[PDB]
RNA sequence: CGGUCCGGCCGGGAACUCAAAGGAGACUGCCAGUGAUAAACUGGAGGAAGGUGGGGAUGACGUCAAGUCAUCAUGGCCCUUACGACCAGGGCUACACACGUGCUACAAUGGCGCAUACAAAGAGAAGCGACCUCGCGAGAGCAAGCGGACCUCAUAAAGUGCGUCGUAGUCCGGAUUGGAGUCUGCAACUCGACUCCAUGAAGUCGGAAUCGCUAGUAAUCGUGGAUCAGAAUGCCACGGUG
């Protein structure tokens, strides 16, 4: 089996990505388990947006890491490494866990 | 035959499941004396069955996550009440009546920036 | 302070400063800017004119001085009053 | 003292990022330096040709810059020359191999990049700042914009009073979240000083 | 407020007695936030009052609570270079929270150890008609008579 | 009741009581009346005088009042001959530790002196 | 931030990271316990005997656009200012203003 | 359900909680009355939510020649063998005093001791650092697991149950100071934090004066993060009771 781990920061970005590979592992291989979405990490920021002197203005950011899990249950040979050769587009980092 | 009611508070979540029986209330494998030591919380869970005249009437299993003791007894009274509209659903008419068909959604609120708590400001001088 | 598994603290242009003037036998001040090292017991007998910003000021050399760091015979703030 | 950054503001719902990658905490800052160092490489490289928009997005280790320009022509040269001399330096900054594509800005006149920057190259060969603001405003609305606001600021005509001026033909609804403005700013470094340079243009609304 | 009268909020009752009074006096009791420790000192103070007089805990309590609320308080006006004191008939609310607010006030000054004790001394006294609390309640019938010209 | 050569007061506990030592505190009272194999709870009263004597040999085993009081001010004194930093805030009467002399030191200042 | 105080942290990373296998040996023997004394004693004499730009506790986090000293943020190596402007010209991937 | 070392633990199951993604939902939409048949308002009906449901972001033309040439940029002026650059030490922490903003208190709605219950939200690789051992202790050693819904920070405290003190400058309060130490770091004298033993100031609710807050609010209770080798009672966030 192979474990798929997907970070991104656009949740439309990763379910496209993430449905593309189901497409994939669905015609390939067998047996995708699921798309199954994982908590978003969110890591806030909190400046002070005025250059000398003003404690209470500030501004206040967020960074949304989106995680998705999808687990392949009998990997073929070609259902691997093709899916390996096939890529997606940047700002998604996909992480594979074989076995 | 277990009948379902999910109950929610500030940020507690009550699973309640119904059974007809003697009034056998279990809370997380624990008795409703051991689990809330608070009598205003042993209240709030026999409120409804006490509204309608169902506490002997029926034995209950009940797991409840996250919260604190008034925050887990109003989600409990809230699942109760869900599962027993989902027992009779003729009883909704005196539940809502009685408030306790309404979830209430009084969260905290946010500290904000500035101010020390949600609404507190700091200590004013003019000199 | 510090552990003493690492034991004291001296510098070693100090410490040499020290070996010379014992193997020396010679009784001249040594002026020294560590204000950060450990008086040694073989320290002990010698003028060491510690820095303290902007001179030199002499210290003797006490029994008593072991235990301390050189810094603490060099007061950096002069205070005399405001009336 | 007042006014939030409009794109900065429209960021999650009209509006794209110009660097749209991924890194974790470790890579983050340095390949943010390294889209820095090529944003700055590219905008003294290309000044003369009319940029707006650097778009770096980096898969797989391997950094792809889209520049959006005016005119491609003098930004290519020979086909391969001059993107290929950029592309060199930039696979020398960022470090991994680099990739350059193009895209053309249809109708220069309404791109607030643009129209700031040929506002600040009149200024700076010394035009009258009002005949700028007119020009800027009437390409546009004749381009077809549904809305310009431009704005200049400080040491106009070499006065020592720095005041600020701004004209405004159709409507631009700031507060309004899903209008399509597209803001940005120039400077002008004149003998007498900096002049800033703030063009607002509203297309319309994005109904999602 | 200048815009509304507005519309309370509902409190629940006491779990002992089932009583909107008590849990009402509990809260006015209540400090920190701590509901259980006034709750507790209210069903000892409760516990030896019936012990002290033999009656209900909640008749006691209201006998107690009746002879310290009062009918008419003072309010400034100052219309003229002065400070005028006008009385006005107070509402069955505020008489009733005005009079939990003056025992409590007074089972604070007292000088017993447990809280429970001062408050049922200070309810029994209340209900044998003397003590601060009663003597609030005649002081400012005392200022309201003393004023009532101004109407 | 009396122990190291002052009184002790018979009706509080005999942690308490023992820590009216100078020189003693809540934990070594607590050694003291393990050393001695007596209960906490019990007074100075209904105490035999055996177990009276245990104490004493138990606090003769520290260092208290008289000693206690010499030690110290020869460690201070100590610093007064030295002439250290720590000697002169002895000496100048402000604070040793690296405290704040610009606000709040009070403590070794004691009152506020007006300026005449 | 200056040329020189730039210049200052450019030698302070070079130095840290030029001496950093031999500092860290040094700390393993006066850290070890079971080391003889004297061996100790020459080690933290060594120790002293390198050059103090060679701590990384001596550098200090400045600004990789502007060498500013104070508002660092670690995660964008970046002072908050031209946090603000990158964040609002949307050169930061994923970062937007939050409300909550 | 079946099975157990009674631990979802283990076969399993997918309902439930939850995790996100998408969608529905509330619109004066309906009923009645008022109104100038208008706008609209009041009420109740249902409904999880009712009139802007709650909170946030969002700050018009301009004002104060407000603030910042020390984030940066920049016109002009000045220095250029010094107003530039390098290093050590010192200082920015001083101290007759005055003010602001905070923390801890003056206790019995409490200090104590023992036992025990319930959180959310975060951070982690030059990092978080279990378990076990040693130390009264801060900590040390060995050392798994973790780029992390898995592992770690990390046992929430207030609370509750029993006993205790019994109105005292106290078993309140913890300042100050002495001694012994740990850790970080080339290095804790000036000038770090923390621990242990001892020490046990003032203070018994605060003059004239003055501040915040309208509901999950104030009040109170703990938790986490940024910065950071180390160094917060500040700041920014989180939930508990209420
Ligand atoms: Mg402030
Ligand atoms: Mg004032
Ligand atoms: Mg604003
Ligand atoms: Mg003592
Ligand atoms: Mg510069
Ligand atoms: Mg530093
Ligand atoms: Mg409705
Ligand atoms: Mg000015
Ligand atoms: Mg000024
Ligand atoms: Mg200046
Ligand atoms: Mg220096
Ligand atoms: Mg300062
Ligand atoms: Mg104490
Ligand atoms: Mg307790
Ligand atoms: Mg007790
Ligand atoms: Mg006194
Ligand atoms: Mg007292
Ligand atoms: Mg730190
Ligand atoms: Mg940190
Ligand atoms: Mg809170």
């Amino acid at each position: 089996r192979i474990r798929i781990r997907l970070k991104a920061f656009d949740h439309r970005l990763i379910d496209q990505a993430t449905a593309e590979i189901v497409e994939t592992a669905k015609r390939t291989g067998a047996q995708v388990r699921g798309p199954i979405p994982l908590p978003t990490r969110k890591e806030r920021f909190t400046v002070l947006i005025s250059p000398h002197v003003n404690k209470d203005a500030r501004d206040q950011y967020e960074i949304r890491t989106h995680l998705r899990l999808v687990d392949i249950v009998e990997p073929t040979e070609k259902t691997v490494d093709a899916l390996m050769r096939l890529d997606l587009a940047a700002g998604v980092d996909v992480q594979i866990s074989l076995g | 035959n277990q009948y379902y009611g999910t109950g929610r508070r500030k940020s507690s979540a009550a699973r309640v499941f119904i059974k007809p029986g003697n009034g056998k209330i279990v809370i997380n494998q624990r008795s409703l004396e051991q689990y809330f030591g608070r009598e205003t919380a042993r209240m709030v869970v026999r409120q409804p069955l006490e509204l309608v005249d169902m506490v002997e009437k029926l034995d209950l299993y009940i797991t409840v996550k996250g919260g604190g003791i008034s925050g887990q007894a109003g989600a409990i009274r809230h699942g109760i009440t869900r599962a027993l509209m989902e027992y009779d659903e003729s009883l909704r008419s005196e539940l809502r009546k009685a408030g306790f068909v309404t979830r209430d959604a009084r969260q905290v609120e946010r500290k904000k920036v500035g101010l020390r708590k949600a609404r507190r400001r700091p200590q004013f001088s003019k000199r | 302070p510090r552990s003493l598994k690492k034991g004291p603290f001296i510098d070693l242009h100090l410490l040499k400063k020290v070996e010379k003037a014992v193997e020396s036998g010679d009784k001249k001040p040594l002026r020294t800017w560590s204000r950060r090292s450990t008086i040694f017991p073989n320290m002990i007998g010698l003028t060491i004119a510690v820095h303290n910003g902007r001179q030199h000021v002499p210290v003797f050399v006490t029994d008593e001085m072991v235990g301390h760091k050189l810094g603490e015979f060099a007061p950096t703030r002069t205070y005399r009053g405001h009336a | 003292g007042q006014k939030v950054h409009p794109n900065g503001i429209r960021l999650g719902i009209v509006k794209p990022w110009n660097s749209t990658w991924f890194a974790n905490t470790k890579e983050f800052a340095d390949n943010l330096d390294s889209d820095f160092k090529v944003r700055q490489y590219l905008t003294k490289e290309l000044a003369k040709a009319s940029v707006s928009r650097i778009v770096i997005e980096r898969p797989a280790k391997s950094i792809r810059v889209t520049i959006h320009t005016a005119r491609p022509g003098i930004v290519i040269g020979k086909k391969g020359e001059d993107v290929e001399k950029l592309r060199k330096v930039v696979a020398d900054i960022a470090g991994v191999p680099a990739q350059i594509n193009i895209a053309e800005v249809r109708k220069p006149e309404l791109d607030a990049k643009l129209v700031a920057d040929s506002i600040t190259s009149q200024l700076e060969r010394r035009v009258m700042f009002r005949r700028a603001m007119k020009r800027a405003v009437q390409n546009a609305m004749r381009l077809g914009a549904k809305g310009i606001k431009v704005e200049v600021s400080g040491r106009l005509g070499g006065a020592e009073i720095a005041r600020t001026e701004w004209y405004r033909e159709g409507r631009v609804p700031l507060h309004t979240l899903r209008a399509d403005i597209d803001y940005n700013t120039s400077e002008a470094h004149t003998t007498y000083g900096v002049i800033g340079v703030k063009v607002w243009i509203f297309k319309g609304e994005i109904l999602g | 407020p200048r815009r509304r009268v507005i519309g309370q909020r509902k409190i629940l009752p006491d779990p002992k007695f089932g009583s909107e009074l008590l849990a009402k006096f509990v809260n006015i009791l209540m400090v920190d936030g701590k509901k259980s420790t006034a709750e507790s000192i209210v069903y000892s103070a409760l516990e030896t009052l019936a012990q002290r007089s033999g009656k209900s805990e909640l008749e006691a309590f209201e006998v107690a609570l009746e002879n310290v609320r009062p009918t008419v308080e003072v309010k400034s006006r100052r219309v003229g270079g002065s400070t005028y004191q006008v009385p006005v008939e107070v509402r069955p609310v505020r008489r009733n929270a005005l009079a939990m607010r003056w025992i409590v006030e007074a089972a604070r000054k007292r000088g017993d150890k447990s809280m429970a004790l001062r408050l049922a001394n200070e309810l029994s006294d209340a209900a044998e008609n003397k003590g601060t609390a009663v003597k609030k309640r005649e002081d400012v019938h005392r200022m309201a008579e003393a004023n009532k010209a101004f109407a | 009741a009396r122990i190291a050569g002052i009184n002790i007061p018979d009706h509080k506990h005999a942690v308490i009581a023992l820590t009216s030592i100078y020189g003693v505190g809540k934990t070594r009272s607590k050694a003291i009346l393990a050393a001695a194999g007596i209960a906490e709870d019990v007074k100075i009263s209904e105490l035999s005088e055996g177990q009276i004597d245990t104490l004493r040999d138990e606090v003769a085993k520290f260092v208290v009042e008289g000693d206690l009081r010499r030690e110290i001010s020869m460690s201070i004194k100590r610093l007064m001959d030295l002439g250290c930093y720590r000697g002169l805030r002895h000496r100048r009467g402000l604070p040793v530790r690296g405290q704040r002399t610009k606000t709040n030191a009070r403590t070794r200042k004691g009152p506020r002196k007006p300026i005449k | 931030a200056k040329q020189s105080m730039k210049a200052r942290e450019v030698k302070r990373v070079a130095l840290a990271d030029k001496y950093f296998a031999k500092r860290a040996e040094l700390k393993a023997i006066i850290s070890d316990v079971n080391a003889s004394d004297e061996d100790r004693w020459n080690a933290v004499l060594k120790l002293q005997t390198l050059p103090r730009d060679s701590s990384p506790s001596r550098q200090r986090n400045r600004c990789r656009q502007t060498g500013r000293p104070h508002g660092f943020l670690r995660k964008f190596g970046l002072s908050r200012i031209k946090v603000r402007e990158a964040a609002m010209r949307g050169e930061i991937p994923g970062l937007k203003k939050a409300s909550w």
